[PDB]
RNA sequence: AAAUAAGAAAUUA
């Protein structure tokens, strides 16, 4: 993971495997459909919010 | 095995003598142990109330 | 992450039709092409038998042969396109780079500072947007060009 | 209770340090024994922190019997709250009606609630017990 | 009761309130009535 | 079906042996669910042997209780008692599944293994293409091509 | 959801709401009570009309 | 006739107030219209009679049913800036090998991945093998939806692992991580023999046996 | 031929 913070990919040529990024993470990243998060679940917020205010303690 | 009778089960080592014993059985739904415990002590309080 | 079977069955004592057990080279398997494995019958061992039929390393190359093309078969009804080879002029801002061959760098982005991550590879354009590229000889547009959605527009889903 | 040995002050800052210490005890516990639905339970352990409240010359504050109102289930434990909170304020010969309704003593209260006599709303006794009154209401 | 005790010992163990540890046990029990004396055929 | 062969028949009770290897399997058991349901029809023997069952696998792994001796046997002829109520209450179910089974594929125009009885269809075993010439129980002869159970549109 | 009462009721409340308490004596307490904030207060008119 | 659209009860009106003091902070993920709103609110207050229905319908049910040092708590081993925490399953000893990481979700939406694919698909809708995943969870008296994790496979590839071993496996990594993320939560899990890894492997291969494993071959009497 | 990552449970010298 610290690896993959600090990346870059310009700095990865003349490396060999030591040049590729954290599997995972940059896989992750390369994906389209993952780029949108979902909002916190309209039931979520409501519980969250009617516990908070209310009824005067935090989730 | 050949020409010769089954020994009998027992005297086999245990078939399960590889999983440990918190696996055989589990003893799972630790969850609710607390939520039941709070409930009996409360109803025991209810049973004072008959009473007294 | 398929469920389907990629190995053939060790040969052992005769399979036969059971609950919860089939023949070896039973019609079901591998899609009926076992066909090409199967010596029929009670078979006479000393005098009858095709003994690549029998052999375990022969018999699982023939299948993976056929899982083989499976994949394959699959990954071009996949495609929805032609590869076109058009010249370094006439191409779109994002491959006016140099673009590595397969596995030869790491799998590379289309365009991270413009927000876009994806495989350039595996990027499809639209017929409709290359036409003055494509068809420069025809005059008069071929494709009629794409009709897009408005987002900002006030429509059914928006709840007005 | 055992030091009447020590300096005034001390016993005060002591006294103010150990109703805190009761009140942040009687929320946490509240929010232990809500989920479970244990109201009689519930009921006993705030009987228990109120008498140890009172013998040190304060009370549960109104902000955990507003957290504790929120949480109950049955009618009669929310009115029977109420009428504890009230009678928390006063002594226990106060003037008081009855509602027979109810069975119960509702002790009136507003001869002690602190009054000013330029001026906030802050400095009422009634704006906190109207915060209590409020949230059995929700 | 000890702080102590109530960590460590407030769980289902096969010393606590075990499930039972032992195979064979009583899986399923419905009100039913009694079947007829040797209600299966000898044969063949 | 796809699976058209002369086949084995084995006894229901080494069929039930097979636990959660086949007999139980979830996956197995779970589409005979679907096709009870689908039709419209209670599946209680089926959540019986699969409550049943469900334990069986959960103390698996447990040796039984520690038996104390009897001149009685009561404690012996109860545990049998108790295993034989269970194994009946799955040879309901077994039976069921065969029954069921047999007339939904009449309903849908299958074409069961060969020598298999569908109840309104065909009586005798149904048999078309086997590695013998003729029915193999009746001793009749075969007609070509296969006989069939349905008339023909689709 | 009772038609034969909240009239009665509404009424009941919009009362207290407009005398400030309950209390017998008229205070100069009250009074001051009355400068500080409005109890009579929009959202009590509103919900009564 | 018609329906009204506006709050019914006071109840609806009061959430529904407290939705719009929800927009004007400009929460995320708050419905900005009215009419989303008032869907909420009503949805809301159904929800509530629901959980009030299930629970009287539980208090009916309960009357005609039927019938030395402890553990070792630990301190928490975390990533600081990442807040990810990393256990191991096992189990054939070698053909599974999983590791999964595992972060807090404060969003409520977590989700499970396995070798970046949805735990869905990954042990095939299977529900007996999921619900093993889930189980660490309930354990630990933790809501799954706080949490999200990813499983990798370190072992033996295979283009399906949906079976009951590897599930066990990945049960087991969970249960690791959970526990390295939320030491007490220890406590729990080992007692109900999550923690507990247990040694078992396939025969090795062995050519005197006919089928490579267990099966000696054909006798006869001289 | 088998109680060994499988799933079997009660008639010792």
């Amino acid at each position: 993971m610290r690896e993959f913070a600090r990346f870059d990919p310009r700095k990865s040529r003349g490396n060999g495997q030591k040049g590729f990024p954290f599997r995972d993470a940059y896989l992750t990243k390369m994906n389209e459909a993952n780029q949108k998060t979902p909002p916190p679940t309209l039931e979520t917020i409501m519980d969250r919010a009617v516990r908070e205010h209310h009824q005067h303690a935090r989730i | 095995r050949r020409g010769k009778p089954r020994p009998r089960a027992g005297m086999f080592p245990d078939k399960y003598r590889r999983v440990p014993m918190l696996l055989k059985p589990q003893q799972g739904g630790q969850q609710y142990f607390n939520h039941f415990l709070i409930r009996s002590t409360n109803d025991r309080l209810t049973q004072q109330d008959v009473d007294n | 992450v398929s469920t389907g079977e990629f190995d053939h069955p060790p040969f052992q004592f005769r399979q036969r039709h059971t609950f919860n057990t089939t023949p070896l080279h039973d019609a079901n398997r591998f899609g009926g092409r076992t066909a090409y494995l199967r010596e029929i019958g009670p078979v006479n061992i000393k005098k009858q038998g095709r003994r690549f039929k029998k052999d375990p390393r022969t018999v699982q190359f023939n299948v993976d042969v056929w899982c083989a093309q499976q994949t394959l078969r699959k990954r071009w009804k996949q495609r929805d396109w032609e590869v076109i080879e058009i010249p370094f002029r006439l191409v779109p801002r994002e491959q006016q780079r140099v673009i590595p061959e397969l596995y030869t760098d790491i799998p590379q982005m289309t365009d991270p500072a413009r927000n876009d991550f994806s495989n350039i590879r595996n990027k499809v354009y639209d017929r409709e947007e290359l036409q003055g590229v494509l068809f420069p000889a025809a005059g008069a547009m071929l494709y009629p060009p794409l009709q897009r959605v408005d987002k900002q527009a006030m429509t059914l889903d928006k709840y007005l | 209770s055992h030091s009447a040995s020590m300096p005034e002050e001390w016993r005060e800052a002591r006294r103010l340090q150990l109703v805190e210490l009761y009140n942040n005890l009687a929320m946490e516990e509240v929010e232990r024994l809500a989920p479970h639905r244990a109201d009689r339970l519930l009921k006993e352990q705030m009987k228990r922190f109120r008498g140890n409240l009172q013998q040190l010359g304060s009370g549960l504050r109104p902000t955990v019997y507003c957290r504790y109102l929120h949480t109950t289930h049955t009618a009669a434990v929310l009115l029977e709250e109420v009428h504890n909170f009230l009678w928390e304020l006063v002594p226990n010969d106060h003037p008081a009606m009855e509602i027979p309704a109810l069975q119960l003593r509702v002790p009136f209260v507003a001869s002690v609630l602190r009054r000013p006599s330029s001026v906030s709303r802050a400095e009422f006794g009634d704006t906190d017990v109207c915060a209590v009154f409020l949230a059995a209401a929700e | 009761t000890t702080a102590e005790h109530k960590q460590q010992d407030q769980f289902y163990s096969p010393e606590n309130q075990p499930i039972s540890l032992h195979r064979n046990n009583i899986s399923y029990m419905e009100d039913v009535g009694r079947s007829v004396k040797n209600p299966t055929v000898p044969g063949l | 079906n796809t699976f058209l062969t002369s086949s084995v028949a084995t006894p229901p009770i080494s069929v039930i042996r097979t636990g959660p290897k086949w007999w139980a399997d979830p996956e197995r058991m779970v589409r005979q669910k679907l096709m009870y349901f689908t039709l419209g029809v209670d599946q209680l023997p089926l959540r019986r042997t699969a409550v049943i069952q469900r334990d069986l696998q959960r103390f698996h792994m447990c040796k039984p209780p520690p038996r104390v001796g009897d001149s009685t046997g009561y404690k012996r002829s109860r545990a049998a008692q108790l295993n034989t109520w269970y194994r009946r209450i799955q040879y309901q179910e077994y039976h069921m599944q065969h029954l069921f089974t047999r007339h939904v594929w009449g309903l849908l125009r299958v074409y069961p293994g060969n020598t298999t009885k569908i109840q309104g269809k065909a009586d005798d075993g149904y048999v078309g293409y086997d590695s013998v010439p003729f029915h193999r129980y009746n001793r009749a002869p075969l007609p070509f091509p296969a006989r069939e159970l349905y008339e023909r549109r689709k | 959801n009772n038609d034969e009462t909240r009239d009665s009721d509404a009424q009941r409340v919009l009362r207290y709401a407009l005398r400030g308490s309950s209390a017998a004596q008229d205070s100069a307490s009250r009074t001051l009570w009355h400068s500080v904030e409005k109890v009579a207060d929009c959202r009590v008119v509103g919900r009564y009309i | 006739m018609q329906k009204l659209l506006s709050p019914r009860t006071a109840r609806h009106a009061r959430l529904f107030r407290l939705a719009g003091k929800l927009a004007d902070s400009g929460s995320p993920g708050v419905p900005k219209s009215d009419g989303e709103r008032l869907v909420w609110v009503n949805s809301h207050v159904r929800r509530d009679k629901d959980i009030s229905l299930s629970q009287e319908e539980e208090r009916i049910r309960e009357l005609m049913m039927p019938l030395q040092i402890g553990v070792r708590i630990d301190e928490a081993e975390v990533d600081p800036e990442t807040g990810i925490a990393v256990g191991r399953g096992c189990a054939d000893g070698e053909k599974y090998h999983f590791t999964a990481l595992l972060r807090e979700n404060r969003d409520h939406n977590g989700i499970i991945t396995v070798m970046g694919k949805p735990l869905s698909l990954v042990l095939d809708n299977k529900a007996w093998l999921m619900e093993m995943v889930l189980m660490p969870f309930d354990e630990a008296n933790l809501d799954y939806r706080d949490f999200d994790a990813h499983i990798v496979s370190e072992g033996h590839a295979m283009p399906s692992i949906a079976n009951e071993i590897a599930a066990f496996a990945l049960r087991m990594a969970v249960a690791n991580a959970l526990v390295k993320l939320i030491p007490l939560t220890r406590i729990p899990l080992k007692k109900s023999g999550l923690l507990s890894v247990d040694r078992r492997r396939e025969r090795g291969q062995f050519p005197g046996y006919l089928d490579g494993k267990k099966v000696k071959r054909r006798f006869a009497k001289r």
